[PDB]
Order: C-alpha cells, then structure tokens, then sequence
C-alpha cells in the first residue's frame, strides 16, 4: 500500500484537523469519451 | 447511490437532456484513499441537442473552465480511441 | 498535430466557408457513428 495512504491514515488516526493538501483532480473530455467510467 | 445522483441530477436539469451548472456536492468515505478531491463534469458538446439553449457549447466550456483553470486542479484528458486525437475536445481545453 | 500552425482550427474553418456558405451548395454533413452526434462538427457548420 503506498506511503501517501499510509500518512493519511495515520493523519486520521492522529485525529488533528490536519490535510496534505493534495491538489484536486477533475476529469474532462468529450461527450461520450469514458470520462465517468474512468473516474 | 447512482440512483440518487441520477434523480438529483433530473430535478434540476429537467428530463430532456438539458444540463445545469449547479455543483453536486457528494462525499465518499473509504479505509485507505486520500482526502481527494474529484470533480466529474459533462463533457463538450457544440450543437444542442433536446431542449438545451443555443448556446450549450459555450455554457459547458466557461462551466468546466471555472473548475479547470484554477491553480492545483490535475487534469484528466480524456478522448476515445475512435475518433483521430486531433478532433480532442479533452487536449483543447488542456492546451488551452 | 505536427508542423500544423496553432491556428489549424481557424484556417481550416475559414477553408470552409469559402466552400459551403455560397448558395446552391449541397452540405454533406459527414459525421461518424461511432462519435457521438452532439460533437459532430459537420453539423455544427451545416447549423452555421
């Protein structure tokens, strides 16, 4: 399991109102691309 | 869950096709992934199609642009295999 | 895609109108099943 899942578990279990800030991913295409499948 | 999004969607939208730029505001609860943030949006069309207003095209390229052009937004590109890559709608926008 | 200029859009839309917006001109709106209609941009021009 990576390292950046294991972090953010371990951020969880710490239980403190602290993220790592990942940036946000969006998704975009055409119509009918596969856009939703794939996400 | 699919069936909820799907009415949510309609109840804005209307039942002819027509879209609406109104976010909807889901949150997934999983053991092991990121606080991620995913954002899926209609893809681009440019005739409209059932009842969507004439200028469709422009609605969903300013909709989705309000999401893409800000800073730490990754971009998932995404174009079929069947047209030829040059038509993208996806790498467009993502040049763009 | 390739030595194109970043205006191959535009100039290949302007080749176009030159082509179809004069009348008597049959527009064969050519669009592929596989796409979908919507992204068609044959009809967008014949809509044009």
């Amino acid at each position: 399991i990576p390292l950046v899942n294991r972090l953010q578990d371990a951020f969880s279990a710490i239980g403190q109102n602290a993220d790592l800030d990942l940036p946000q991913i969006a998704v975009v295409g055409g119509q009918s691309a596969g856009k939703s499948s794939v996400l | 869950v699919r069936l909820e999004i799907e009415a949510e969607t309609d109840r804005v939208t209307g039942t002819n096709k027509g879209i609406s730029p109104v976010p909807i505001n889901l949150r997934v609860y999983s053991p092991h992934v990121l606080n991620l943030t995913l954002v899926d949006l209609p893809g681009m069309t440019k005739v409209p199609v059932g009842d969507q207003p004439p200028d469709i095209e422009f609605q969903i390229r300013d909709m989705l642009m309000q999401f893409v052009t800000k800073e730490n937004c990754l971009i998932l590109a995404v174009s079929p295999a069947n047209s030829d890559l040059a038509n993208s709608d996806a790498l467009k926008v993502a040049k763009e």
